[PDB]
């Protein structure tokens, strides 16, 4: 009922701010994002890696196969993996040497669940390095790979119009 | 005071959190190793860096016939 | 102070050493204060704590300006009468190339003054009276010499009303701080009773006295001087004595008429101003509104009303203050006055409102760039003065908790966005061009962005322009063509040397300039917005409003702590706008001549001052000095020994003054001190210095002498560059 | 040094003279008289940023003061954050 | 944060105030006396009404509390406290410590002032080029 | 007086690059012996320009040469632009020229690379760390606040460049542009010729 929730700016204290509002926090947005890392960690990553790798994968095709350097290609290759498959490699390790910001190094192991987590204090890290690996390892097999059922597909395609 | 949609209605109520979705698509370990080389790593990643980048660059240029600049 | 207070000196103070801030100018001597005081001659922290007068001063300063325009332009209208050019031109227009102004021949001077004319040596003019002017029908040189003194009348009097305030014992609070009427009046009967009154002297007299001028004669072969009342036979032509209507209304019959009016749309042929006859109707149809409109009303009433959930409580009593801020009710205004001047700058060039413009090229682009720098020089201001609000004006807090207090609530936010906006632009809004170079210099056009190469394919044509002319599907009735001739549909046919006005169709290469404008308009505003918003307190300084909107910079710490403030956001925001406008100008003339400005020739084969070089070649940003700066400008650096020459001969100075600014812009301050003493030493040996402690420039004065010079430098450079490539071919 | 900009003077009296500065300065130590006899250049300075608001007012009668630590904190920066 | 509201001091929301590295370093909350409820300026673009107490709002960085302080003694009162919080409680305890109101004596603390030598003629350059035998490290 | 003066008596033990000092006293600034060196390098980039400028125009004209031309056209300032500077860019400016690309393209693109590197000096030079740092204070409320951008830690905290640094960088920027423009200018014109 309350003019917008029991009317609060933030979670409650005003003072951090973020002026929590729609597009910050509406039952409708907020939800379109929790198997995914925004709030909770669904599973120990390893898997999120490829839905991340892959979805972002078959992107970067018409960007560099329809806007390519000398464009609209007559080659077997593009439509194409090509260079883009090269980008997921540069990308994916530009990605790794960031997982040298956190190492923090363990196996604990839980994608299995005890007791509704809370994480407890997930906010902030508590991702060890042996986590950020299995993500940016999922990234490679998500990038390269997610680059082929892009071109594998014939483009049945829609014409400008 | 009849009307009021007497506690109307609530939800339980206007909580949400406690089970909004079953979590994830099955795929369990349809990958698990499956491809190891980032699933193995300690230690790697040079190894790979010279490899990927050696092909990309190596065949990336040389030959067959020109097609020149 | 006390030379001698209150009651008991008429006797004026000239002398004993004089004034400001309480450890007042010391006694003991300095230089800076002579620079202080021209600056910040009015700020209004000082003179009185209590607004009291000042509103009682700013009415007087206003009077002075109104006079002054008047002193001006009597001058102008003089000049315009008795150094005539005008009588001669008007029989003669489209031959003439017109002056008001002549040198005297002393020393060099007189290269300058080169035959303009109906047979006299001149300096050619590009502000047009001679076009405001066409309107007077009656004519002759000695009058304008009456309109002239009529000017000096309004002045002396509209300048003894300024005696007749402040200095005279004079007024008090209520009179402004009860507003309740003020727009009521203003818009009703002046906004109205001018445009209204202007109607009455815009068909009465002007219409007829160019209705049969648009043929020739030697004037007065046409128009008697008073001629135009109880009389009128002459109205009969140009229409009826209403013959039998009554006070409009209807039980009226036309089998053939409808009152003067009769709307025009398009341009006159053989005077392509646009019809001198929609000019009455439109002004008439204005005034009414104003006539009805300035009849609101007394206030919070409307403002205190509607509220929303995002929307602002503040909206209400959105300002008891407003009546007495001032600095705020000027800042708002400048944005409008200012932003309502450069909307002139379009409707002008794509819809001339004076007889003989377009054909007259140079005498309405000067315009479109003068009017253009005000619809900009007055906008950055319109921020400065808000910053002047945002810091100081009210004694105390009691604005409270609104809409503003709202906007600020977010503030590392409204400006958090706007930022990315710009780097999205810039990358899509300039490196775009740089592609071309890097790849047309690499050279493979297949893949440029050329209007031909990257595919839209050869139409601009349909967006609005094509719906706009094409106009009468409509509830629209009217008038054979357009509101503006340029819009795509319609016509070959406009004018007699020359082309005046034609579609202008754009495509791409109108597409992306149009976008650089975006990014230029946007990062301008970022700095002013974030500037005026973070006015008083910041995440870097809290203790930030405490002297100043000015202070130099807080101090070497916090890392930088230099620019900050908001004099300086209104210092680096000018710096941009100088581009904002400086590149919009660069846009219009390269278009308006590459296409449009014309010639007609047998069978009308159009010959644009440049056969559309624009085509494939503005897109390259070198083409912008291949086709612009190095192409045109060849007329600036050829201009010696001539008549205009004063442009080529300026174009070096002021193309010097600019390259003097950097010295003021780029340098320290205890430097010219450290230097100023070596000096001061040599000075003392001969016994020639100390008294009035010679001092270096006041950190921010130094910035004041940047900027200001960087502009009157970098600007008149083109004022020269221009008048030198429309005078002479074009 | 790690904050070393000398504002010292000789009176170190602080009435209609100088106070301004975010935390840094507790002074009022005395030294065995100087007229007003509150002395020194400083209190312990590992707390706040780098103003020269430090003179601007009340004499230093040699150097002004200024930026100079070099050796620079974050808290001493303003930004980390 | 509902389950405990301790609050004394009254904004509503803002974009302003502390973002993450107040948790990961050093915390900085200021507290105060009040009479009868008044409407205030802030740090961070503005403003609120107070009432009473603890009257213990927390700020980002120390410049900000003191900054009111100027703020807080025009419109007056004696009493303003500012403390520094970690994550993990104490050391560095900021306004508490002896007296307050600098411009008093009990003690010295601090400061010196001179280093080794006084203001007069360092026309004299720096000297020996850093060796760990001679008193150049304070 | 790197050792220093009145406005600074002290100015020492960092003699060189201590750039800036607090406002007050008279107002004190680029008054380190570095920032006079900093200031110096503009006139070493103005002499070493008048001088070099000179040879070439002379030489140029000397080679299919009228000499005459320098002789009447050394004399005055305008038409130091007009011919030289305005004559004889001629060729280079189109290597691009819309109807396709002619022999020199490196040079003219360098010559505009020349006008950018230069111009973009000015920021550094009319900007002064204060304005930059502050909006980076708002612009580092983004991520910290905005999703899918978050947790995610810099190892180095965002900042705006110190208060000596940018007097350099605008310069070491002013210079390349400038020195990379004449580089590309003379060559891009003593190569076609006419001389
Ligand atoms: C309708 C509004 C108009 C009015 C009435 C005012 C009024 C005021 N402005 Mg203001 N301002 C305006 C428009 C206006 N402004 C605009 C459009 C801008 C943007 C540029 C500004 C930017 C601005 C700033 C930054 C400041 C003010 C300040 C002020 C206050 C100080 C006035 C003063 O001492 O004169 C100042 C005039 C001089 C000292 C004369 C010097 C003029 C030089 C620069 C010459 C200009 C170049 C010209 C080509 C030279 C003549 C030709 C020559 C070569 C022969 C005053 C209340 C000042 C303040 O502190 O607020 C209290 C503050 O300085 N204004
Ligand atoms: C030619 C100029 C140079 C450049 C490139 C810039 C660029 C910028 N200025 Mg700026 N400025 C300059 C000179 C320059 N300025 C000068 C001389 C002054 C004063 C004399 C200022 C005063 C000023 C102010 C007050 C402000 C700016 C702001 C900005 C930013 C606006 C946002 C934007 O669109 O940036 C991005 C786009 C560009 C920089 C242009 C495109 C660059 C091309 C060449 C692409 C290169 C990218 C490519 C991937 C290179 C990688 C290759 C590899 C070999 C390295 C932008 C960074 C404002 C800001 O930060 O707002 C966001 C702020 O308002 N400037
Ligand atoms: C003509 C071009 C080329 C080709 C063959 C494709 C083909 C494809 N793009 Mg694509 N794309 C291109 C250029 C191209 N793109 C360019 C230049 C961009 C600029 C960013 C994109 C940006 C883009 C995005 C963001 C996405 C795609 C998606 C897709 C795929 C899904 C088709 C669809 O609409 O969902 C069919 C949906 C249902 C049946 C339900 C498809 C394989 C994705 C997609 O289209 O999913 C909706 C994803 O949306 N593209
Ligand atoms: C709008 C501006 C203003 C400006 C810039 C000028 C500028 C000029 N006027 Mg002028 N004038 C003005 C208002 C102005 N006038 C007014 C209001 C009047 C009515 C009193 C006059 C009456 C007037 C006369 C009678 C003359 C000038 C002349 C001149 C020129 C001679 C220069 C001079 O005055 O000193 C030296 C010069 C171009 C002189 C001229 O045109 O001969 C070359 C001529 O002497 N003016
Ligand atoms: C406010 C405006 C302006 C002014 C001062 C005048 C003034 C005048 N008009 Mg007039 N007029 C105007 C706008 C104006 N007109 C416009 C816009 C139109 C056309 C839309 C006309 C169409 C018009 C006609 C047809 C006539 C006048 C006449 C007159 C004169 C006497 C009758 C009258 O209108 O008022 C005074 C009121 C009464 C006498 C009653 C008087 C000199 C008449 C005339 O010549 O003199 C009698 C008559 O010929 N006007
Ligand atoms: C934050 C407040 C509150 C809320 C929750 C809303 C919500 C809405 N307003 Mg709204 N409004 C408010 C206060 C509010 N308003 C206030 C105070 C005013 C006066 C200042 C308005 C003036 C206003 C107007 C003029 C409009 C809205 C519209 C809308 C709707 C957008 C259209 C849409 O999403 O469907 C579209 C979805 C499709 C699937 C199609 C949305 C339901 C728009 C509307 O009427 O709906 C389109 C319309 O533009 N509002
Ligand atoms: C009581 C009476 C009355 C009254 C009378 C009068 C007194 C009137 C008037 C009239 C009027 C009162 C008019 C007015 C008009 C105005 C106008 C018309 C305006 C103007 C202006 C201008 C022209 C300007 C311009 C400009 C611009 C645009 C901006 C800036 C620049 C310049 C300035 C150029 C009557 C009649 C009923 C009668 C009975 C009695
Ligand atoms: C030896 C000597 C000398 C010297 C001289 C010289 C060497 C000079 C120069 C000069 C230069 C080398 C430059 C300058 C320039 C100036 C100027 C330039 C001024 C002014 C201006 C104006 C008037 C303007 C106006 C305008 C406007 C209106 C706005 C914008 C545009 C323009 C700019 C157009 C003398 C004799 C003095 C003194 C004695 C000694
Ligand atoms: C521009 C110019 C000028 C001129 C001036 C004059 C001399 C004038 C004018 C103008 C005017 C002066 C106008 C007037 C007009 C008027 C009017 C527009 C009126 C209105 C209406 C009426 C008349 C009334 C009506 C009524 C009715 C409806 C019925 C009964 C009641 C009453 C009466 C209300 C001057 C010198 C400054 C110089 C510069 C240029
Ligand atoms: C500039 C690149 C061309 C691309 C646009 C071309 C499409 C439209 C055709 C030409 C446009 C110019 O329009 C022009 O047409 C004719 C030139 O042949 C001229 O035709 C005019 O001259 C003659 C005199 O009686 C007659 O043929 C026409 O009745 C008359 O309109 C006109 O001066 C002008 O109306
Ligand atoms: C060059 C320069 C100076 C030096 C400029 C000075 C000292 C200009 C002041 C010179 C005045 C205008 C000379 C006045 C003397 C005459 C008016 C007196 C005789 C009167 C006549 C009849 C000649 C600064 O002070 C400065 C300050 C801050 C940032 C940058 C700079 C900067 O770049
Ligand atoms: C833009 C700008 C900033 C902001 C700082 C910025 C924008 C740094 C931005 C990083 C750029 C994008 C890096 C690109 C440079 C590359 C050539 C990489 C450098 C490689 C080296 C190790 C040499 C300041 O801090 C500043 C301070 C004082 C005066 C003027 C200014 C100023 O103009
Ligand atoms: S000039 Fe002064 S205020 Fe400006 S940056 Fe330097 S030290 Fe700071
Ligand atoms: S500022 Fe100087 S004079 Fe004033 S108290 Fe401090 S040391 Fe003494
Ligand atoms: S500005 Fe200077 S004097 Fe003031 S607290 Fe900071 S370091 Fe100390």
């Amino acid at each position: 009922k309350p003019t917008y929730q029991v009317i609060q700016p933030i979670n409650g204290d005003p003072f951090i701010g973020s002026l929590e509002t729609p597009v910050t926090s509406s039952p409708l947005i907020a939800w379109y994002l929790s198997n995914l890392p925004a709030y909770r960690t669904a599973v120990s990553p390893l898997l999120r890696g490829i839905e991340v790798g892959l979805a972002h994968g078959y992107l970067l095709v018409g960007p560099f196969v329809k806007a390519g350097p000398l464009r609209n290609t007559e080659i077997a290759g593009q439509a194409g993996s090509l260079a883009a498959g090269g980008l997921v490699v540069i990308l994916s390790l530009c990605l790794t040497i960031y997982g040298i910001s956190s190492f923090n190094e363990g196996a604990p192991s839980t994608a299995p669940s005890l007791t509704l987590t809370g994480r407890k204090k997930e906010p902030d890290q508590l991702q060890t390095a042996d986590g950020w690996a299995k993500f940016t390892g999922g990234f490679f097999f998500g990038g390269i790979s997610g680059v082929i059922w892009a071109y594998f597909l014939l483009y049945v395609l829609d014409l400008p119009y | 005071d009849l009307e009021d949609l007497g506690n109307t209605t609530g939800q339980w109520d206007s909580y949400g959190s406690d089970a909004p979705s079953p979590y994830n698509p099955l795929q369990s370990k349809l990958f698990e190793t499956f491809a190891a080389p980032f699933t193995k790593r300690g230690l790697l990643l040079k190894f790979l860096i010279l490899g990927g980048g050696s092909t990309l660059a190596y065949l990336s240029a040389t030959a067959s016939g020109d097609i020149l600049p | 102070l006390v030379d001698r207070d209150p009651i008991k000196t008429s006797f004026e103070q000239w002398a004993k050493p004089g004034h400001f801030s309480r450890t007042i100018a010391k006694g003991p001597d300095t230089t800076t204060w002579i620079w202080n005081l021209h600056a910040d001659a009015h700020d209004f922290d000082s003179h009185t704590s209590d607004l009291e007068e000042i509103s009682r001063k700013v009415f007087s300063a206003h009077f002075g300006q109104l006079s002054i325009i008047f002193l001006w332009l009597s001058g102008m209208y003089f000049h315009g009468a008795r150094f005539s050019n005008y009588e001669a031109w008007l029989n003669d227009p489209t031959h003439i190339g017109p002056s008001a102004q002549v040198v005297w021949p002393i020393v060099g001077q007189e290269i300058l003054n080169g035959d303009v004319g109906g047979g006299f040596r001149g300096i050619q003019i590009t502000s047009g009276f001679f076009q405001i002017w066409r309107a007077s029908g009656i004519t002759s040189e000695l009058q304008l010499y009456c309109t002239a003194i009529g000017a000096l009348v309004f002045a002396g009097l509209m300048l003894f009303a300024g005696w007749f305030h402040y200095h005279k014992a004079a007024p008090k609070l209520a009179w402004f701080q009860d507003v309740e009427s003020m727009l009521n009046h203003h818009l009703a009967g002046l906004l109205g009773l001018g445009s209204l009154s202007w109607a009455r002297h815009q068909v009465h007299v002007s219409l007829p006295i160019n209705q049969f001028l648009n043929a020739g004669v030697d004037p007065k072969e046409i128009p008697l001087p008073h001629e135009f009342i109880l009389n009128r036979d002459l109205l009969a032509q140009l229409y009826p004595s209403f013959a039998e209507g009554a006070t409009p209304f209807f039980t009226l019959n036309w089998s053939k008429y409808a009152d003067f009016l009769t709307f025009r749309g398009g341009l006159d042929p053989l005077t392509g101003g646009l019809w001198l006859t929609d000019i009455a109707h439109h002004h008439l149809a204005i005034a009414i509104l104003f006539l009805i409109a300035g009849h609101m009303y007394r206030i919070k009433d409307i403002l205190e009303a509607h509220k929303g959930p995002f929307t602002g409580q503040g909206h209400k009593g959105l300002y008891e203050i407003l009546t007495t801020s001032w600095h705020a009710q000027l800042s708002i205004n400048l944005a409008m006055l200012g932003s309502l001047t450069i909307v002139v700058a379009q409707h002008m060039y794509s819809m001339p409102p004076y007889p003989y413009l377009a054909t007259d090229y140079a005498t309405q682009l000067s315009l479109f760039t003068h009017h253009m720098w005000i619809g900009g020089f007055l906008i950055v201001g319109a921020a400065a003065h808000a910053a002047i609000f945002m810091v100081r004006d009210y004694d105390p807090t009691t604005r409270y908790n609104d809409l503003l207090d709202r906007v600020l609530r977010h503030r590392d936010a409204i400006i958090s966005h706007l930022n990315w906006v710009c780097i999205f632009l810039g990358f899509h809004s300039f490196g775009l061009y740089i592609h071309n170079d890097t790849m047309s210099a690499l050279g493979r056009p297949q893949d440029m962005f050329s209007d031909t190469a990257i595919q839209l394919q050869p139409v601009f044509a349909q967006w609005i322009q094509n719906t706009h002319a094409l106009a009468p599907g409509t509830t629209a009735p009217g008038a054979t063509a357009s509101t503006s001739l340029t819009w795509g549909g319609g016509d070959l046919v406009a004018v007699g040397n020359k082309v005046a006005l034609l579609p202008i169709p754009l495509g791409t290469a109108d597409f992306l300039v149009h976008h650089i404008h975006a990014f230029t308009i946007h990062v301008t505003v970022l700095i002013l917005l974030k500037g005026v918003l973070f006015a008083r307190s910041s995440r870097l300084i809290p203790d930030k409003a405490n002297l100043g909107f000015r202070f130099p910079c807080d101090g070497p710490g916090r890392g930088g702590t230099c620019q900050v403030s908001a004099w300086d956001h209104v210092f680096l925001g000018l710096f941009w706008m100088y581009n904002s406008i400086s590149v919009v100008i660069f846009h219009f003339s390269w278009k308006m001549q590459s296409d449009v400005w014309g010639t007609i020739n047998d069978q009308g084969v159009v010959t644009h001052i440049t056969a559309g070089n624009f085509a494939q070649s503005s897109i390259t940003i070198n083409g912008w000095l291949r086709d612009f700066l190095w192409a045109q400008a060849s007329q600036v650096i050829q201009s010696y020994g001539s008549s205009l020459s004063a442009y080529g001969l300026f174009f070096l100075g002021a193309h010097f003054v600019w390259a003097f600014s950097l010295m003021f812009l780029f340098s320290g301050r205890g430097y010219w001190q450290e230097l100023i003493e070596s000096i001061v030493w040599a000075h003392n040996k001969l016994k020639v210095a100390p008294a009035t402690q010679p001092r270096a420039l006041s950190i921010v004065q130094g910035r004041a002498v940047g900027v200001t010079h960087y502009l009157l430098g970098g600007i008149a450079t083109t004022w020269a560059f221009f008048l030198a490539r429309i005078i002479a071919v074009g | 040094m790690s904050h070393s900009v000398k504002i010292y003077d000789t009176c170190i009296g602080c009435t209609q003279c100088v106070r301004a500065c975010p935390t840094d300065v507790l002074e009022m130590i005395p030294w065995g008289g100087c007229k007003a006899k509150q002395i020194a250049s400083a209190p312990r300075t590992e707390d706040c940023v780098g103003c020269k608001r430090c003179e601007s007012a009340c004499p230093t009668d040699f150097l002004s003061v200024r930026v100079y630590l070099w050796h620079e904190t974050t808290r001493s920066m303003g930004l980390a954050y | 944060e509902l389950d405990p509201n301790t609050p004394s001091p009254i904004f509503g929301g803002s974009t302003g105030g502390l973002l993450r590295k107040a948790q990961v370093e050093e915390f900085y909350v200021i507290t105060w006396d009040s009479p009868k409820e008044q409407i205030f300026e802030m740090p961070t673009g503005g403003a609120a009404i107070m009432r009473e107490g603890p009257n213990l709002l927390k700020l980002a960085r120390k410049e900000q509390c003191l900054a009111l302080g100027t703020r807080l003694r025009s419109k007056y009162k004696i009493k303003y406290q500012f403390y520094r919080v970690f994550p993990n409680g104490e050391v560095q305890y900021l306004h508490p410590k002896d007296g307050v109101y600098p411009e008093k004596v009990n003690a010295g603390r601090q400061g010196v002032g001179q280093n080794f030598r006084s203001i007069g003629k360092n026309v004299s350059p720096i000297e020996v080029k850093f060796t760990g035998k001679q008193p150049y490290d304070l | 007086d790197a050792r220093g003066s009145k406005l600074m008596p002290d100015k020492k033990d960092f003699g060189y690059s201590f750039p800036c000092d607090g406002p007050g006293r008279g107002g004190t600034c680029d008054i380190s012996a570095w920032d006079d060196f900093y200031l110096a390098v503009f006139w070493m980039l103005n002499t070493i320009g008048w001088v070099t400028f000179y040879w070439h125009w002379k030489h140029i004209t000397l080679w299919r040469g009228n000499v005459s031309q320098f002789n009447e056209s050394s004399t005055y300032l305008m038409g130091w632009l007009r011919d030289y500077l305005w004559l004889n860019s001629s060729q280079l400016i189109n290597g691009i020229t819309p109807l396709v690309c002619n022999s020199l393209s490196v040079w003219a693109w360098m010559f505009l690379f020349g006008h950018l590197v230069w111009a973009t000096g000015f920021m550094f030079l009319i900007s002064w760390r204060g304005y930059w740092q502050e909006l980076i204070e708002t612009l580092a409320w983004a991520h910290e606040r905005t999703p899918l951008a978050n947790l995610i830690r810099w190892r180095d905290k965002p900042v705006a460049l110190s208060i000596v640094q940018a007097r350099l960088v605008g310069l070491v920027h002013f210079s390349v542009g400038y020195i990379f423009t004449y580089a590309a200018f003379l060559i891009a014109s003593t190569s076609g010729k006419f001389g």
